[PDB]
């Protein structure tokens, strides 16, 4: 994302392709590394009635 | 005959049954008692089954089992081992008070019912199993029973038959359990108020592993009048199948709670505004009845009004006749306080014996005492319905199913007050 104009378009020119819109390393655009906590859902027999386990 | 109710008082069984007469033997001679009691000790036991059978006596300790079929499981030979009349007395079931009533009003018709049964089922002995907590009643007894031995009526050569039989009075010491027929027969030998499981049933393993038949005071103290009136009399009254007088103790909220004798099959709206005076605040302020005692489930005022109070019609009510004690609940009841207090009565009163009553009588208790704040939420109360059918059925015993059922009634016929209960509760604390 650094490099000048001259040589992304040097480098564009020698792979035939736009490379700045689909670069290789990553930048600010990955997720966070310090998340919210989940919240994950239950199962289905999670449930308190009409729950026996032999059926 | 197809409507029931208004009983004379020439067919009352329990005459004296307010104390306004002379409990004693003078009193109880003047108003039928002890009369030819010796031409029905030797007409033999197959008569006095036979009448019994012919009456349509129910059980009427509450399951209404049929007395004369009962009484007849002990009809049989002896094998070595003496036979016992037990007279189950405890009457620890909230809402009744007739037994005490008869104890303690009409004693010598407890004891010639004691006689007469001993002699229908060969017994040697009659041991009346009284509560502790009558004890007032428990001496009343044993003075009538003194006047009945000095009076050759029992013991030795009773009436003068060539018949023996003693009738001894143990008290209880404070358990609900107890009047359990094996239960009371485990507290008669000396022992925790446990119930026994069945089979063996107590005719063929009894108190002190003799053959017994166990018998609510009411059941046994009509027996003479059975014998004397005869079986077609007493088949004369209620439906069939539904057979005689009972004792109503009506209690609650009702102008004059009372108890009174009443023929079987009479309306439960004519019981309680007929003896009881009504519901406080007239009919219309009626919430619900629980028919027969605790361990039978409520019913809200569109049943009371068209029931019947015999065994069957209180079936097809979904709850049951059971000790025939009607607790009575107006508008401004609390029902859900009511409830959840008859099953802290029910885990107070628990043997702990089995694995269902013991743990989830204590865990519907918990429930009912959330369910009463509201401190829940609805699909708790289908649970709770879930809980009391692992209980009902699964226990040694039916003070799990009497436990049971008044959670079903409750929430089988106010569950949306349940529900708002919960709700409310939700809104105010959320
Ligand atoms: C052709 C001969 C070399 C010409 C110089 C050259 O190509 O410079 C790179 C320079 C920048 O290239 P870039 O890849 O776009 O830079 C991305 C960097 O991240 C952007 O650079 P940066 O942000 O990382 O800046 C810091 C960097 C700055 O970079 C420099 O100073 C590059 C070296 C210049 C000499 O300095 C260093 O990292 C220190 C480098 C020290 C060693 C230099 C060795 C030089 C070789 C001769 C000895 O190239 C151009 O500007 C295009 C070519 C110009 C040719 C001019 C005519 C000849
Ligand atoms: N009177 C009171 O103070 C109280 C009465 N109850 C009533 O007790 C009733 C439940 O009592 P239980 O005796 O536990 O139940 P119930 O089903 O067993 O039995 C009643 C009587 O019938 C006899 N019996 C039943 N089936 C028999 C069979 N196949 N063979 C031989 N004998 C048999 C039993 O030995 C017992 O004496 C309920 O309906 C309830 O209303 C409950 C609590 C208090
Ligand atoms: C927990 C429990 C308590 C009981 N308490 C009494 C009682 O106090 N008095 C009574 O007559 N029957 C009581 N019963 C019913 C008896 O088990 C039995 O059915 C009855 O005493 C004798 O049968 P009967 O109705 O033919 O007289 C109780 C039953 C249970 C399950
Ligand atoms: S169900 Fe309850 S009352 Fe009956 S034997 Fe079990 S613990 Fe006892």
């Amino acid at each position: 994302a650094s490099a000048t104009r001259l040589i992304q378009g040097l480098r564009n020119w020698a792979s035939g392709r736009d490379l700045q819109a689909k670069l290789q390393l990553r930048y600010q655009e990955i997720s966070k590394r310090t998340q919210p906590p989940p919240k994950l859902p239950v199962g289905p027999s999670h449930r308190l009635s009409n729950n026996y386990y032999c059926a | 005959k197809t409507s029931f109710g208004s009983l004379k008082d020439e067919d009352r069984i329990f005459t004296n049954l307010y104390g306004r007469h002379d409990w004693r033997l003078k009193g109880a001679q003047s108003r039928g008692d002890w009369y030819k009691t010796k031409e029905i000790l030797l007409k033999g036991p197959d008569w006095i089954l036979g009448e019994v059978k012919t009456s349509g006596l129910r059980g009427r300790g509450g399951a209404g089992f049929p007395t004369g079929l009962k009484w007849s499981f002990m009809n049989k030979p002896s094998d070595g081992r003496p036979k016992y009349l037990v007279v189950n007395a405890d009457e620890g079931e909230p809402g009744t008070c007739k037994d005490r009533e008869i104890i303690r009003h009409d004693p010598h018709k407890l004891v010639e019912g004691c006689l007469v049964g001993g002699r229908a089922m060969g017994a040697r002995a009659a041991y009346i199993y009284i509560r502790g907590e009558f004890y007032n009643e428990a001496s009343n007894l044993q003075v009538a029973i003194r006047e009945a031995y000095e009076a050759g009526l029992i013991g030795k050569n009773a009436c003068g038959s060539g018949y023996d039989f003693d009738v001894f009075v143990v008290r209880g010491a404070g358990a609900y359990i107890c009047g359990e027929e094996t239960a009371l027969i485990e507290s008669i030998e000396g022992k925790q108020g446990k119930p026994r499981l069945k089979p063996p049933f107590p005719a063929d393993v009894g108190v002190f592993g003799c053959p017994t038949t166990v018998a609510n005071v009411e059941t046994v103290a009509v027996s003479p009048t059975i014998c004397r009136r005869g079986g077609a009399w007493f088949a004369s009254f209620g439906r069939e199948r539904n057979s005689g007088t009972k004792l109503f103790n009506i209690s609650g909220h009702v102008n004059n709670p009372c108890t009174v004798e009443e023929e079987m099959s009479v309306p439960l709206k004519e019981l309680i505004e007929k003896h009881a005076g009504g519901v406080t605040g007239g009919w219309d302020n009626l919430l619900a009845v629980i028919p027969g005692g605790s361990s039978t489930p409520l019913i809200p005022k569109s049943v009371c009004e068209t029931v019947l109070m015999d065994f069957d019609a209180l079936i097809q009510a979904q709850t049951g006749l059971g000790t025939a004690a009607v607790i009575v609940m107006d508008r401004s009841t609390d029902i859900v306080k009511a409830i959840a207090r008859l099953i802290e009565f029910y885990k107070h009163e628990s043997c702990g014996q089995c694995t269902p009553c013991r743990e989830g009588v204590d865990w519907m208790n918990k429930v009912m005492a959330r369910f009463v704040r509201g401190d829940a939420r609805p699909a708790e109360i289908d649970s709770l319905w879930e809980i009391s059918k692992q209980i009902e059925g699964h226990t040694i015993c039916a003070l799990g199913d009497g436990a049971a059922w008044p959670v079903q009634g409750l929430i089988r016929h106010f569950r949306p007050e349940l529900e708002e209960r919960m709700q409310r509760f939700a809104q105010q604390h959320q």
